[PDB]
RNA sequence: AAAAAAAAAAGGUAUGUAUUAA
RNA sequence: AUACUUACCUUAAGAUAUCAGAGGAAAGUCCUACUGAUCAAACAUGCGCUUCCAAUAGUAGAAGGACGUUAAGCAUUUAUCAUUGAACUAGUUCAUUGAAGUCAUUGAUGCAAACUCCUUGGUCACACACACGGCGCGGAAGGCGUG
RNA sequence: UUGGGGCCCUUUGUUUCUUCUGCCUGGAGAAGUUUGACACCAAAUUCAAAUUGGUGUUAGGGGAGCUGGGGCCUUUCAAAA
């Protein structure tokens, strides 16, 4: 019904936690209403920052359903 | 003007915004002058009667 | 729908985040949210409790030894009066509400860090948030770079003394008549 | 801005192949060419294998229901 | 075609092509012939009962229900039977539903 | 629209199914920019489908770059660009004068037999003669700050909507960036386009 | 067709509501809500035993049933008796009727019959 | 507070107070990750089918269903319908009632009060032109006027002009009643 | 209904969160939907263990979200008028 | 033998400008 | 409160107890301050209906709390990983480099008591009356029944 | 009308329905009661009133009248045995 207001995030490097522990890391480029957040250049954070940390692909698209909690590191 | 006008608005449209600012200005003094000119004229008006 | 705002009371029509988001931001419905909300503040201060009371029997050991107690004599001021003895007691309360005693940021004016710490608009914590917290400002400063190298002698003729410590209005006659030493 | 599903039918018309997460219970994720899409996000990938979490087994042209996806990576 | 645009009688009649044509004839067939049926519920154990109704979200009114659930611990296996008269059962529990010969 | 699902699919089916319109590879078609504002109204022709326009654009890409759509695109939007224009003429036209010169003649009268008095006694003469005017130039400069309570404004060439020097730029920020002037500004940036 | 309109006529009943959670409930049936939400007067409701020498019952099935405040200090087994539960619609799994009530009777649905009566 | 990033003042934002921060407890839950409803489902065994059997011998016949035949009833007798109107179907040269002449000449009446009387029906009817024949209809079981008549002219365009006359507008007042007109319809 | 009213009614606003995850987000709530999905500015953060970090704005989703605490000073709010007196819809 | 036209703005919220007293 | 300027936006749909019978405009629909049955709400009103409503013939007691003290109470269990060098048994100590690292160890878990303090009640009337388990006036909360 | 006794006065802003007067050697007196009055909160100016916007109070007890419901008694009438 209502699109979620995502609107001062995008373009923006946001971490994002997929389900209980994953959390992925990319720059917000769009949003849909079920919170679908696509991104680009996105990152696995895992323990060690350098050494498990993996990027996934060139762009990569989320279902709303396996977001919990989004945090924008950024202004 | 940039820093009272950049609180409020995003930073993206604070250029384009700011240079429609500009230009509303500049059509301000415009206006202005032709004024000052059409005083002018009825001055003149006044003076040859 | 229809979005009533039963703070200002008067409805807006066909809800929209848009104009809903600028009603609820607007200035009116501000000023006539924030006294609704002061007035139901104060009045919890203003109800009185009235809890029931509960009256047992005296006992006939207790109203013997209560009889030998002499009656204490009781004050009761008149209406005239009650009024404003109440007036000041509650200008009292709101007094002792708003003092927040800052002295310690007056003490430090001149520290080096000053500038960092206790200007809150540039800090790190809050300082970011001053600048949304900024008023739309529709129509109509102390840099946090400063460096020790200005004021290098906080005493040049630029100090005023600290402020003397305040005394109650009340026992105002209880201070000591004369001081110890002369002062200019 | 670029909404999600229009990314994903650039996923179909470009024929670039793509990884696809499932739910953390399962423990495979499939990869394959996305061909098609509907509104539930559940899609339709040719010439897809799953993989354990490379020995995985090829499975085909294949609908996968959109309750499961959890990522579609290129 | 969405189901938003179709008036108030299209929807029964979409309901009842659903329910006389297609997957969930395999219940209504069932019903009719008082043929029983097996039930897989998600809770992992399984009823072989008889229907006396169901309905689109899949929740039926069943007539000798008899469950059937195993457990075990460490590999100790035990195999439980509970018979029931009559039941109600809510569809969000099923996964798999099969018609007996 | 009464469910997430509904407006999806009717996303999805706007992605997934001579129609010509939106063309110039930015954004544009004159109706899209004004919807529920006060000026244009509702259907509009053809369909601006983002499948034909996923194939447009990735035809610039393919640089197959054909300027019909462009050579139809300046017959729709010059057409806007003249209506806007004209609809700044009528506010000039509405705008300046009212009842309005009357009282200016009115003040004039209270300039004339001032101004004659001079030639009447032609020291003292020249100087009642130069309060005289001094007190008619006030006088007209009242009339036209009173002119300017009524309207002070000037119209944007852009939007056709008027503009109050006096209410600085920060209020003026809110026209800026409302749907109408932002529309017309990106409509005369495609005249531009269009002229090379 | 809603089965759940079924559930609205068995009102003032004896049933089990036994829910997703393993628990049980035995009680007096009221007012079925369109979610299914049920409203029970006088229940009992507790937890099976799974035998298999002693396999560890619902670890969050106890906690909420010692935590309705109805669980006596001196039950043996693991049970609670109280009045009034208001139970949400989604947590239901099976529900048993008595063996009493006649189904030909109370699975007629009028709206059904109104269709087909009109038509 | 401090800041206040708020629409209101300082009073009234320092008036909202919220209770101190929530104390830490340690989850009794399971972790969101390690959620998942019970797997390794058995599915529907062979040895399941196999089972079935003890089922079907205790239990042979099912209770039959009552609540079907309800319905089973009512569209029975919806066929039964259809039947009474074939009955009726088969049913305009062979009715005699209605062999009156030509039917380009018959203009049929309607709405008609049952105690209506031929004479005032003559002189409505009568009005439009001269009158050929008529006839009013009547229950056959019994002599209650059905409300309905036919009327032959003499021309069909005197017929065509009651038609449109009497029963273009509002219905032509017999009686106490507006009565329909138009064509023979059979 | 009154329950996202009054959450609604919170912007602007010191709230603490309790996600199914099990973490704790408690801080200044600045948006707020009616699918319950808010974002938050300047809060700190308890994770389901316990290790508490802080960051500077965050969105969550209502689906995720348990428990939000509101200021107490809410609770008389006009949203919770049982018998109130609205005047009569403009009409348009 | 046949013939010919139509009746209309609505009203909500927010922002800026001016007026409502010794 | 009025006038002007600018911005943001506009109608999910339907219905108001059911069943049956009689009547008005062969099928169906609508309708009847029409007739019956059942259901629901409000208002009254009753039941030898059920439960509960604190000491003054004394310095008490019942219910519920403390996000209270004793209290560092008593009894337990815990304090990061990786790389390189030295010594060492055949894992251990020290030094250096990198990564993250809720605070607490007067903690956390279990066990129990004492003390202190808060909120609440008809602290009502009659009675200090040798019985086989009533028929004082009210209030609170229910169940059942009639109108 | 006076006197004596009993209990209560935390009613803590000394009976809390307002306003004004007033009280412990006392329990009082005056005016007023819903298209109204009173209390209070908020502002910016004027410069202590009002202005505009908001929240709240207008209560309890008894009796007479009138009116609704219930139980009981007496009389009159209709039906049935
Ligand atoms: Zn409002
Ligand atoms: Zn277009
Ligand atoms: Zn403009």
């Amino acid at each position: 019904v209502s699109t979620p207001e995502l609107k001062k995030y995008m373009d923006k490097k946001i971490l994002l936690n997929i389900n209980g522990s994953r959390k992925v890391a990319g720059i917000l480029r769009g949003y849909d209403i079920f919170l679908n957040v696509v991104l680009d250049d996105a990152m696995e954070i895992n323990g060690e920052d350098p050494a498990n940390n993996h990027q996934l692909g060139l762009q990569t698209v989320i279902r709303g359903n396996s977001i919990i909690s989004l945090e924008a590191l950024d202004a | 003007a940039a820093a009272a006008a950049a609180a409020a608005a995003a930073a993206a449209a604070a250029a384009a915004a700011a240079a429609a600012a500009a230009a509303a200005a500049a059509a301000a003094a415009a206006a202005a002058a032709a004024a000052a000119a059409a005083a002018a004229a009825a001055a003149a008006a006044a003076a040859a009667a | 729908t229809r979005y009533y705002c039963e703070y200002c009371h008067s409805y807006l029509t066909h809800d929209t985040l848009s104009v809903r988001k600028s009603h609820l931001v607007g200035k009116n419905h501000l000023r006539i949210t924030a006294d609704y909300y002061r007035n139901k503040a104060r009045d919890i201060i203003n109800k009185h409790n009235h809890k029931r009371r509960h009256i047992g029997k005296r006992g006939r050991k207790e109203r013997e030894n209560s009889s030998q107690n002499e009656t204490l004599k009781v004050t009761c001021l008149s209406n005239k009066e009650k009024r404003h003895i109440m007036h000041v007691k509650k200008m009292n309360q709101k007094e002792l509400a708003q003092t927040s005693i800052d002295t310690l940021k007056l003490l430090y004016d001149g520290s080096p860090g000053y500038s960092k710490v206790f200007v809150d608009a540039n800090r790190f914590d809050i300082g970011d948030l001053v600048k949304a917290s900024k008023l739309p400002q529709r129509a109509n400063s102390r840099s946090r770079d400063e460096t020790c190298e200005s004021n290098p002698f906080p005493r040049l003729n630029n100090p005023k003394k600290l402020e003397p410590p305040k005394i109650l209005s009340q026992w105002s006659n209880t201070i000591p008549k004369t001081s110890i030493f002369y002062s200019v | 801005m670029v909404p999600p599903i229009n990314c994903i039918f650039n996923f179909l018309q470009q024929q670039t192949p793509v990884t696809i997460w499932l739910f953390e219970q399962i423990g495979i994720r499939i990869k394959g060419k996305i061909v098609g899409f509907d509104e539930f996000m559940n899609v339709v990938i040719d010439e897809a294998v799953e993989i354990p979490v490379e020995k995985g087994t090829p499975l085909g042209k294949i609908l996968l229901k959109g309750d499961n996806i959890t990522l579609i990576t290129s | 075609r969405p189901k938003h645009e179709l008036s108030r009688a299209e929807l029964e009649e979409l309901e009842e092509f659903e329910f006389k044509h297609g997957p969930m004839s395999l219940i209504n067939d069932a019903m009719v012939t008082r043929t029983p049926v097996i039930i897989s519920l998600r809770n992992n154990h399984k009823i072989i009962a008889r229907v006396k109704a169901f309905d689109r979200h899949c929740n039926m009114v069943l007539e000798n229900v008899k469950e059937l659930w195993t457990e075990k611990k460490g590999k100790n296996v035990i195999n439980r039977e509970r018979f029931i008269s009559k039941l109600f059962l809510r569809g969000d529990s099923v996964i798999v539903v099969l018609k007996t010969p | 629209m009464s469910t997430p699902a509904a407006e999806q699919r009717k996303l999805v089916e706007q992605l997934m199914g001579p129609k010509i319109c939106k063309s110039y590879l930015v954004g544009e078609c004159p109706y899209d920019l004004f919807q529920g504002t006060k000026q244009s109204l509702g259907k509009c022709p053809q369909m601006h489908l983002t499948k034909h326009k996923i194939q447009y654009e990735r035809e610039v890409k393919q640089g197959k770059t054909f300027p019909e759509f462009e050579r139809e695109y300046l017959a729709i939007l010059s057409r806007f660009v003249n209506e806007c224009n004209g609809q700044i003429s009528v506010a000039l036209q509405n705008l300046k004068h009212t009842a309005e010169e009357r009282m200016k003649i009115q003040q004039v009268t209270e300039e004339l037999d001032v101004l004659d008095v001079r030639i009447g006694l032609m020291k003292l003469q020249e100087l009642i003669s130069k309060r005289k005017e001094v007190a008619k130039r006030v006088r007209n400069i009242t009339e036209n700050v009173g002119q300017s309570a009524q309207q002070k404004l000037q119209v944007c060439e852009v939007c056709g909507a008027y503009l109050s020097r006096l209410d600085t730029d920060r209020r003026l920020a809110d026209h800026f960036l409302g749907k109408i002037h932002l529309g017309y500004v990106k409509m005369r940036e495609d005249y531009d386009r269009l002229m090379k | 067709m809603k089965l759940v309109n079924f559930l609205k006529k068995l009102r003032n009943e004896q049933v089990t509501i036994e829910l997703k959670n393993g628990t049980t409930v035995w009680g007096t049936l009221q007012s079925v809500s369109p979610q299914m939400n049920a409203i029970l007067t006088d229940v009992k409701l507790t937890l099976p035993q799974p035998r298999l020498n002693k396999l560890n019952s619902n670890g969050i099935a106890m906690a909420s049933l010692y935590l309705t405040g109805g669980q006596q200090p001196t039950a043996s087994d693991n049970i609670a008796s109280l009045q009034y539960i208001n139970i949400r619609g989604n947590t239901i799994r099976q529900i048993i009727l008595p063996d009493s009530l006649n189904l030909d009777s109370l699975l007629v649905d009028q709206k059904q019959l109104n269709s087909l009566r009109r038509s | 507070m401090n800041y206040n990033l708020s629409k209101y003042p300082d009073d009234v934002s320092r008036l909202f107070k919220p209770r101190p921060p929530l104390s830490y407890k340690r989850p009794t839950d399971y972790p969101y990750a390690k959620r998942q409803t019970n797997p390794n489902i058995t599915g529907v065994a062979n040895l399941l089918s196999t089972s079935l059997k003890h089922y079907m011998e205790e239990f042979p016949e099912g209770s039959p269903n009552n609540h079907l035949q309800r319905y089973e009833d009512i569209k029975l007798s919806k066929i039964k319908n259809a039947q009474l109107l074939d009955r009726r179907l088969q049913n305009p040269n062979v009715d005699p009632h209605i062999k009156d002449t030509d039917p380009y000449r018959t203009i049929f009446i309607g709405r008609l009060p049952y105690d209506l009387d031929e004479i005032e029906l003559q002189k409505y009817f009568v009005k439009f032109g001269e009158i050929e024949k008529i006839r009013i209809v009547k229950d056959k079981i019994t002599q209650k006027s059905k409300g309905y008549a036919f009327i032959v002219f003499k021309d069909p365009i005197s017929s065509k002009m009651a038609f449109k006359e009497i029963g273009v507008h509002r219905g032509i007042q017999i009686k106490d009643r507006i009565c329909i007109v138009d064509i023979e319809r059979g | 209904g009154i329950p996202v009213k009054l959450l609604n009614e919170a912007q602007g606003h010191i709230v603490s969160l309790e996600l199914t995850t099990g973490a704790t987000y408690r801080g200044k709530l600045v948006e707020s939907e009616d699918s319950m999905n808010v974002q938050l500015r300047d809060v700190i953060a308890t994770e389901p263990q316990g290790a508490v970090t802080h960051m500077d704005q965050i969105f969550v989703r209502g689906s995720q979200i348990k428990f939000i605490v509101v200021p107490d000073l809410l609770k008389n709010a006009p949203l919770f008028k049982k018998n109130s007196s609205r005047p009569m819809p403009p009409i348009r």
